């Protein structure tokens, strides 16, 4: 585990603690969200991010932040503003940026 | 306008109808008025679930599915005001589209 | 309620007007009993107003703010949110409840 | 040469028929499909007959055309029970067609 | 969307609060997930406020105005009709939807 | 809350239920929880009519009568939240009163 | 019939024209409106007013106005504010006072 | 009476008030409900609960809540969902817990 892999694992555990119900844990399927793959072209989720950390695919914290933002941006695009999902995506995105603000 | 029309394809039990707060388990195929298909849960081999009374679906589904009983298969013809209106669903449903769904109410949970 | 909003056809449900944006609408205005007093459709030209600029009656200010682009709705507006005790001489009588059919076509 | 009355009613008819995409009102209701229909409904009407009347220049006025459209819907709401697709469509189409033809 | 009023038990359906009247209420306030942040019943003392006097958040101003004396209702209030982006530091988080159980006991 | 409970006294046909926009023709007797009568259409020899879906009656009747079939006679026990709540009906029904109606669904009109 | 009976007859027909559905035409029964006789202690209706005119029971236009007001006030007491009856009673009351001002 | 007996009796009278017709008042017999003792293995009712309080058999509020739940759960197993009995059991179970929490 390199210095970056440790830090990204730390950030990931802190971010996942903000999603106690696991809304972001796995890829969104079309069965649960009709048309999801028609609207969102680049899906992202915590499980995929975790796999990327383990395979040492992130070259910087910035790239990790870009997947985290992508995950949140997908949720705020797919889901209506009045839904639990949209509100959670907005809250966690702000909280994650604040946490990783010094990069 | 014509709101939503429910045409029975094959009957349900005619007694078990969904109430507010119940989860409806359905298989559906959605087409435009001219018959081009835009989506189907049967194509994904996975029924769709939604709860009535939770503002999860277009108004034609809210009012149309509430009229069906478990086991029923029906054709819902839905006017744009009861669907996606002037906006449509960009890249999927054009503006001002009347929609036709083949819906089977499989189960309540 | 000063203004009640009843949806006739849905908007996109995400694009709501903010302060300083121009709302482009087509409307028909009737008195409570159904008599028409005006319509932008009759002039083949939408009506424009900028939110936050004190250009319209309070029932429109608060009612259109609740709509999303594409939505068509019925606004029922109490006299306090409309022309109140004065009315609008020769057009709207005193203490009149107004009903508008409003379509939010676009924001500019 | 189509008369002005023939032009307008066919225009109205095509608009009304678009509201019946499944063709429920397209042809006369037979007794084989609906036993006792001709005992219950005394003056049957359908879009196809209305079209035939236009072609033969049988309508003297828009008023008569509206009356046949209403008769068609009223026949459907008399024959069919309120819980049927047929009854619900007749009530919906009657209201919607009148709104369109004014 | 700003305030939704769901009746828990009916009021008299005729005595609605007007400008300048004092509304006497018992309330419980919770966040959307059900955590309580305040309750006048816990203090054994109703809350009073005068309508039309900018004393309360807009969802209460407009929500209580819709009730009649005796009514108990659940008010669900969007952040724009509550404490918005700022919240109420240490009590209400940013961007919070609020849920109040409100009983309109009397007007004075 | 206890809402409204419908207990069958004598059965209806169990197939003809009132829909929204139909007129229900009923005979009723209304009593307080302790049995004191406050009104009865039978005492006036004239059935009561109301239309479902028109806010004409207390919620316990709206939801309770909807559960009956033509011919049915039932006892409706209705909690105050589904009745007159804290206000009651001055001089007729006290505050916070549970109500009991004996209701017979005579006909749909 | 006296000049007063004539004027009241004129007013009654003009007001009755404002009630084309006959909501005020006859006494409200308990069968149509349960508890009506428990709530409204002094019922009034156009039919009763007409009988009073014919029997020369009104001593003044003021007394006629008082029954008309009583009729409208009963409707706004018995009926809920969202009902056709309440809205008509308020509308007709304002129009009748304005006419007989 | 011990403190626990007092508290459980207080709760029981409040719970029984929610059953004014006495559907839960006494044990369900097989004569009244054929096969009941084949379907319901551990019957419970308010009358048995009162008897259990009097002989000081409840060791905790927890045990009392468990018998109340058992009573409601027995009713929702034995009776079909369209019956007054099933609907009452579901309503009273939710309301009694709410009352004692
Ligand atoms: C936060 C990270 N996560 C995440 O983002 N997401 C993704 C979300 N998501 C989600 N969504 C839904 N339900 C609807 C919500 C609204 N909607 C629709 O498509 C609506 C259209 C939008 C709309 C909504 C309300 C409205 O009111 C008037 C008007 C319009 N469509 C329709 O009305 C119709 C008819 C039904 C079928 C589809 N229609 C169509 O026209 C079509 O064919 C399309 C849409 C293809 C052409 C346009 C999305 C889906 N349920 C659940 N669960 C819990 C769960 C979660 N995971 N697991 C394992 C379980 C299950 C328990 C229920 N979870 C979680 C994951
Ligand atoms: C909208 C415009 N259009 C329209 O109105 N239309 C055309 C479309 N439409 C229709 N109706 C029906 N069938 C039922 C509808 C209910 N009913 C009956 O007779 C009932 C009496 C009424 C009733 C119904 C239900 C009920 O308890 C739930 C109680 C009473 N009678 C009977 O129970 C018995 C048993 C045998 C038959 C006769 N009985 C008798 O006593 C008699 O002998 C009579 C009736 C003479 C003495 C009273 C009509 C028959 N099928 C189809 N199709 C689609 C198709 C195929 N080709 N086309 C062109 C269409 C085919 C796929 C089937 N379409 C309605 C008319
Ligand atoms: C304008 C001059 N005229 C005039 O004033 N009036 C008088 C009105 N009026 C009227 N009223 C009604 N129906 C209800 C309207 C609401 N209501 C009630 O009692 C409600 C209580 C009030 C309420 C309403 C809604 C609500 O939640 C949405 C909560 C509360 N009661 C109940 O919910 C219960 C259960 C049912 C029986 C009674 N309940 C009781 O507790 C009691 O026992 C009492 C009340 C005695 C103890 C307190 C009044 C009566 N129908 C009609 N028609 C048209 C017609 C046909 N022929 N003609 C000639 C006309 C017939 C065709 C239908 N006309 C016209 C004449
Ligand atoms: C809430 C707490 N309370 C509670 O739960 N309780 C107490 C109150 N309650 C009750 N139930 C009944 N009647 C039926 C209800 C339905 N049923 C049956 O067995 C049915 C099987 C279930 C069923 C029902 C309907 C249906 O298609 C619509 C399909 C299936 N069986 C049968 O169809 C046959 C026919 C003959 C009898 C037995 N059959 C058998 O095969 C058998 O032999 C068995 C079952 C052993 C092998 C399969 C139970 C009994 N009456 C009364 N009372 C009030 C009273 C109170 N005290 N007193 C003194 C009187 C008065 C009226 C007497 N009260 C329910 C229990």
């Amino acid at each position: 585990s390199t210095p970056i892999q440790q830090l990204l694992e730390h950030f990931l555990r802190q971010l996942q603690r903000k999603d106690p119900h696991g809304f972001f844990a796995f890829p969104v399927t079309d069965a649960i969200a009709p048309g999801y793959s028609m609207i969102i072209k680049h899906p992202m989720d915590f499980g995929t991010m975790k796999d990327k950390i383990v395979a040492n695919e992130y070259k910087s914290v910035t790239e990790f932040k870009a997947d985290f933002k992508l995950m949140c941006d997908n949720a705020m695009t797919y889901n209506r503003p009045d839904t639990v999902y949209y509100k959670l995506a907005k809250k966690i995105l702000h909280a994650g940026f604040k946490m990783m603000s010094k990069q | 306008s014509m709101g939503v029309q429910v045409e029975t394809i094959s009957p349900g039990d005619g007694r078990t109808f969904p109430k507010r707060g119940q989860t409806c388990v359905v298989h559906y195929t959605g087409m435009l008025e001219d018959g081009k298909k835009f989506d189907s849960s049967r194509d994904r081999n996975k029924p769709f679930k939604f709860m009535l009374g939770k503002q999860e679906v277009i108004r034609g589904w809210e009012e149309g599915v509430a009229q069906m009983s478990v086991g029923q298969r029906a054709k819902l013809t839905i006017s744009p005001d009861y669907a996606y209106g002037a906006t449509g669903h960009p890249g999927i449903i054009p503006p001002h589209a009347t929609l036709v769904f083949d819906v089977e109410l499989l189960k309540l949970e």
